[PDB]
């Protein structure tokens, strides 16, 4: 009985190898999908600003001309208000359009809430550009607006630099160069220092910004002698292209499953 | 701590006469300033005939179970009723309390003349419980002779309009463990004048003509004051007046004799514990000293204590008198025949008493007050108060001898060091501008000495407040007296946060991802089952066996901490299965505890400075490794029964798919390689690598582990070490070619031992960029290909980046891929197709 | 967000739907002339003269992307989208200018809001080919209507509400 | 007909409560810190101003790691994680620590020996009790409704001074809006700052 159970052992143990299996076989019978990469970019932007005390606002894409332009200090015959640059709703002179930026959502927000107001508006916007590898007519934009006592350009840069660090790395900074927007005054363009790659750290045009124009404050019943404000807006397809190196915007919007899957689930 | 409102009121009333407040208000003022009122008991009400009676005759009723007593009771106006009573703690001649027919006792009980045990009973004799006067002990309430004549209204003699507040004092507030302390608190809340019931006007000093007893004190014991006074020739048969037995009863303390009762009373009145020694039972000099290794004392309760070299004692030439600060001993205990009493009024070392009382499990009324520091300035006043009162009750005399050791050299000022604080520091911290002088008046009210110096207060707290040692302590005083409710609700400016970290996000995403796929998270216990590793059959040197062990578990057989999460997972799986939930998949995400050496602890680092970076790294290195793990188990069905078909039982493949779910969630790529590792089945166990690092295992459990563990047949498991799965943040940029694709299906024959993923990798390597997708379809065995070979059919999708792929171009890539599998795993082409 | 995670995990690939409908999609579907979906807000200057109507339903853009994946050889697909539609309640009535030197009244806002079409958030999804792919486990399971009901139950579970399904034409 | 061939699972409800708490404080600019459950006595007690012979430090109230006097234990609150955080980061520090803690209570319907706790710590210039109430009330509103408030009643904790207990006004139900004991709070003790 010294060796009754020693081969009774190796009997049992080669039964276990008889039922062996190829552990490398595929097991995924419910293939994983993917949330779209722009939505996940929007997700990560949103969380970045939530984490700083901001809130997100939404609104209609078909939007009154009252809130797209007039409340945002576009003159009554501004070039953008022609059938060249903006989608208009029939019939002619019905003061209805596809919004060309998410700023109206911030006007709506400034009408509805008590001040101070620190608001992000992230949504689908519409310009009349033909769809090529660096332009889409249906694009997604992220705009901010902060109105409060004592706000200054320095706070604008502070928020800009915080935003940049979360989307690009702790090595990332912003610079601002004067420009012109009807919504803001002064107005600048924001370049970002994308150190992590591009094949060699270089400045890149990211978006625009500026102090909110006094006239936008009157058009929302806010005293400009008491409150100031800043705003910024960065286009998301723009940001995805140049950070990830995506030569062709068409891939972002054509809905090919091959574009999205490599980004993962987004869960 | 229990005490009754009448007494509390009496002592406040000395200095603000006519003070009185509803119990509801008092409860609210106590909470508002810091004292937790666990419970308010108004003394349960009585109606009708509940009067004092005198027992005039007792007849022991024989023949029944208990000893039963048919008692003639004088109830007033020469009226004698017979009454049945089961108790035995009373004799002929004793004042008892009777509820006669027509009475109603607390709890809605009406008394009626009831025939019982063979005689008529006109009511009954009450216990202090049945009256809702005090705690239920065995037998009825007996009043001290002369408390009341028979016929007297019970409600009046018992004082049942009183209310007993039951408080849970916090350890910083020991001084409130007495009528003295609470009285002062109430006087402070209500801005009343306060007469200290331990002041000389209220306890005139007794004379001091010579030492009351020889005493040596080893001062490293921690004793800060040790006073003795004797009372001689007391009537040993005297009992305590009704008023004094009563307030003890309401406060939770059972009366015994005046010697003991007076000390318990004065303990409650002033907070200074006291003890009474039978002086004639003391042999020679009284000694305060540490105990020696192995020494022993028998305490009052006649129970032998095993002492510890840090327990301070009181000894004499003969034996031990007292475990100092905790409980006196038998050797000098007051007894029935004690005529001459020596009264101990000591101040022990708080930490000493705490240590000793916890070790012996003797949380005496004395101990709990000494733990929280007793006011050393009032020992002689409490000793004198306690001596006069004893002589006054039991009729002896108070010798003018007095011993009063106050340290070497003697301390003559017990005030703490002064604390130094800005006049408006309370205002800052509260965020409230208190009216001018508030802060100074409140610090005066608690009894401190406040002196002004521009904008800077100098505050000497009083001797009963050893908790007042920095300005923070002074702030809490001001703030609690004004009320915390007056502090506003101001959101602070919080800075730009960075939000969640990558690892925090990864755990959330692993949780969503598993939960969606059907797994139910459990909260794993860290305490392993008994002998789980003996159940698994782990070798004795199996690293998982090296467990950090808990030294006081709630289950003596389960003291080891988990080095692996499968035990707790498997335990929950067993629970669901035993309740009929046989088709389960559980998962957990929690740390394990893997120690690197034998439990080495680092010694104390001073708390007046911050530790060095090195002292941190040493502290960190002293603790075991504690990596985050994720793990999961599955059993029964994985797809349930339905109209679609019978369902799919859990199989090892499902545990590999759990790996792939966690990996997809973690945005990393894994490889599975065969492995032998318990508790897994050797032929169905995979090791998981990210790159070339092992991150854990997955597969079906060993059938013999399953069996010994009472687990379901076929149970699968998976555990991954998250700390071993590196951060990843891909910035993908997928090449999305629109040109048409060519679909070809190739079948390869290989040795059965070759893993399918090897053949796939070789095919991908040989085919190059044109191969867009490869996927395993079929796996076929049969005789005609060889008993030890197998046939893998792969589905290949080729696509060019710039052109419409020809179909020769494709077969070029196919041929190239077939050749690579030939060179790397010896594949033979079976055939191909489209 | 939770509807997106929940669908994506179950195998769906989000697309960004175009709001500009295909030409005559509703004539393709055979919708009656009075079918509310036909009442579309029309764009006056599209980048495609034949595609000027805004989507009252997200299936057109979803179906368009499904066609694209299928024509490129990706026959086993499940797409989904989460975006607003544009359903107008009258003929395009625009409100005239309001002075910008003051803020508009609460009433001028409600009138401006009522002038715009209804724009509710929709979620939608399409499926085709296989739903479980081929493998060693067996030949796979082609998409069936039951899979679209299960998409409903996924969105409902994500929305923490209970749904009932009733037959309908 | 039923269509669900992949039954839905569930993240545990405590973890989702922790999730919702975490997001509430992230949204206010705070950050979360984590740390070991087996933890030096240096950081559990001494750094948190527990005296050297405090009752909680006996084998009654705290799980200790063998062998006797090895200054190692299962942490009885997440505060050490905040000490570790105050050592490692630059001030100001607004930190949440949410994790598994361990006390020796027997498991009955209102106590568990293994429980999960949420602790905050905010250190900065000019902080006051009023900021404590501000954060408390914000926290309450997110977890209970816009109708929810807190009240504070003095108490004692070695970690804080002054110290209070926080009751919350749970209007939304309980069968009839009443105050409920929620947790404790206080100003952080000077001695924790020196340490």
């Amino acid at each position: 009985d010294e060796r009754l159970a020693t081969l009774r052992a190796e009997r049992d143990a080669a039964v276990l190898v008889a039922e062996g299996i190829d552990v490398t076989l595929p097991s995924t019978r419910v293939p994983a999908g993917a949330r779209h990469p722009i939505i996940m970019l929007a997700e990560h932007v949103a969380d970045t600003f939530i984490a700083m005390g901001w809130e997100l606002a939404e609104g209609p894409e078909v939007e009154t001309e009252q809130f797209n332009f007039d409340a945002l200090n576009f003159p009554a015959d501004h070039p953008a208000r022609g059938e060249q640059d903006t989608f208009y709703i029939a019939p002619e002179d019905s003061r209805q359009l596809l919004r060309t930026h998410t700023s109206p959502v911030q006007i709506r927000t400034l009408l509805a809430r008590e001040l101070p107001v620190y608001i992000i508006s992230i949504g689908r916007t519409f310009r009349t550009d033909e769809l090529d590898a660096t332009h889409t007519p249906i694009f997604h934009q992220v705009e901010g607006l902060a109105v409060d006592r004592g706000l200054s350009m320095a706070h604008l840069r502070g928020t800009l630099d915080a935003f940049a660090r979360a989307e690009f790395g702790p090595s990332a900074r912003t610079r601002i160069r004067p420009h012109f927007f009807p919504f803001t005054e002064p107005s600048a363009e924001v370049d970002v220092w994308f150190a992590n790659k591009i094949g060699g750290a270089a400045w890149v045009e990211w978006g625009g910004c500026g102090m909110v124009h006094p006239n936008v404050l009157r058009a929302t019943g806010i005293d400009p002698d008491l409150y100031s404000g800043f705003a910024f807006g960065m286009g998301l397809e723009r940001t995805l292209q140049f950070r990830n190196g995506i030569p062709d915007m068409r891939d972002m919007v054509e809905g090919d499953v091959r574009f999205s899957l490599p980004f993962g689930v987004g869960a | 701590m229990r005490l009754p409102y009448s007494w509390l009121r009496e002592v406040v009333a000395v200095g603000a006469s006519g003070w009185d407040v509803t119990p509801g208000e008092l409860e609210q003022t106590l909470l508002r300033i810091g004292h937790e009122v666990e419970e308010v008991i108004p003394l349960g009400p009585v109606d009708g005939p509940v009067t004092v009676g005198r027992v005039a005759d007792i007849e022991e009723l024989t023949g029944y179970k208990k000893p039963i007593r048919a008692c003639a009771v004088d109830i007033g106006d020469r009226q004698y009723r017979e009454i049945i009573c089961g108790a035995t703690n009373f004799a002929v001649g004793d004042l008892v309390v009777v509820a006669l027919p027509g009475a109603t006792l607390p709890g809605g009980f009406t008394i009626s003349a009831r025939k019982a045990y063979g005689r008529n009973s006109d009511g009954m004799i009450c216990s202090a419980a049945e009256l809702n006067l005090g705690a239920d002990h065995s037998g009825i309430l007996v009043l001290p002779p002369g408390a009341a004549e028979p016929g007297a209204d019970g409600a009046g003699v018992l004082g049942l309009d009183d209310v007993v507040f039951h408080l849970a004092i916090t350890p910083d507030r020991g001084y409130c463990m007495s009528v003295r302390g609470l009285a002062r608190e109430l006087a402070c809340a209500y801005d009343l004048d306060f007469v200290d019931p331990a002041s000389n006007s209220r306890v005139p000093p007794l004379p001091i003509e010579g030492p009351a007893w020889p005493l040596t004190v080893q001062p490293e014991t921690g004793v800060r004051r040790f006073a003795l006074r004797p009372v001689i020739g007391i009537d040993p048969a005297a009992v305590s007046p009704w008023w004094l037995q009563r307030r003890l009863l309401l406060c939770g303390i059972r009366a015994t004799c005046p010697a003991v009762d007076v000390t318990n009373y004065v303990m409650l009145e002033l907070g200074h514990p006291m003890h009474a020694h039978d002086r004639n039972r003391i042999s020679g000099t009284l000694g305060v000293r540490f105990a020696r290794s192995g020494e022993t004392a028998v305490t009052l309760d006649g129970i032998e204590r095993k002492l510890d070299t840090a327990d301070v004692l009181i000894v004499d030439d003969a034996a031990t008198a007292a475990i100092g600060g905790v409980m006196g001993a038998a050797s000098t205990e007051v007894r029935a025949d004690s005529t001459d009493v020596l009264l101990e009024a000591a101040i022990w070392d708080p930490a000493a008493v705490s240590r000793t009382q916890r070790r012996l499990h003797l949380p005496s009324e004395a101990a709990r007050r000494y733990e929280r520091t007793v006011d050393p300035a009032i020992s002689v006043a409490a000793l004198d108060r306690c001596a006069r009162l004893l002589a006054d009750i039991a009729g002896g005399e108070v010798s003018p001898t007095l011993t009063d050791w106050r340290g070497d050299p003697p301390c003559d000022d017990w005030s703490p060091p002064p604390i130094r604080m800005g006049v408006d520091v309370p205002d800052r911290i509260a965020g409230v501008a208190y009216p001018q002088g508030t802060t100074a008046r409140r610090l005066a009210q608690i009894g401190a000495v406040v002196t002004h110096d521009g904008d800077t207060l100098t505050v000497t707290p009083p001797s009963w407040r050893p908790d007042l040692r920095q300005p923070a302590d002074l702030v809490e005083e001001v703030l609690r007296l004004e009320g915390l409710e007056v502090i506003p609700s101001v959101l602070p400016p919080a800075p730009a946060g960075r939000g969640l970290t990558a690892g925090q996000q990864r755990r959330r995403t692993i949780g969503r991802s598993l939960a969606l796929s059907g797994y139910v998270e459990i909260l794993p216990t860290p305490f392993l089952p008994a002998g789980v590793f003996d159940l698994w059959g782990l070798e004795a040197d199996d690293s998982r066996r090296m467990t950090t062990r808990v030294l006081n578990p709630l289950e003596a057989d389960r003291p080891q901490l988990a080095t692996t999460l499968l035990p707790a997972l498997l335990e929950a799986l067993v629970r669901n299965v035993s309740r009929g939930l046989v088709d389960v998949a559980l998962f957990a995400i929690a740390q394990v505890v893997q120690p690197t050496e034998q439990t080495r602890g680092v010694g104390l680092i001073p708390v007046d400075r911050r530790p060095t970076d090195d002292e941190i790294a040493m502290l960190d290195a002293s603790l075991p490794r504690q990596p985050q793990h994720v793990a999961a188990v599955l059993a029964g069905l994985r797809e349930p029964r339905g109209p679609w078909g019978p369902g799919r039982p859990v199989e090892a493949a499902d545990a590999f798919e759990a790996v792939r779910i966690i990996a997809r969630a973690s945005r990393v790529d894994v490889t599975l390689r065969p492995a032998q590792y318990l508790p897994w089945h050797p032929g169905r166990c995979a090791q998981v690598f990210v790159g070339e690092s092992s991150v854990g295992h997955a597969g079906q459990l060993h059938p013999a582990v399953i069996e010994r563990s009472g687990l379901p047949k076929g149970t699968c498991a998976v555990e991954l070490n998250l700390d071993a799965i590196p951060c990843s943040a891909p910035l993908p940029a997928p090449r999305v070619s629109p040109y048409p694709a060519v679909f070809q299906d190739v079948s390869l024959v290989v040795a059965a031992d070759i893993p399918a993923q090897a053949v796939a990798d070789a095919v991908r390597a040989g085919a190059g960029d044109l191969l867009e997708d490869i996927a395993l379809f079929d796996v076929f065995t049969g005789p005609q290909i060889g008993e030890h070979r197998k046939s893998l059919t792969f589905a290949l999708r080729f696509r060019a980046p710039d052109r419409t792929l020809t179909e020769d171009d494709a077969s070029a890539a196919r041929d190239a891929a077939v050749q690579s599998a030939a060179e790397r795993v010896g594949a033979v082409l079976r055939g191909w197709k489209l």
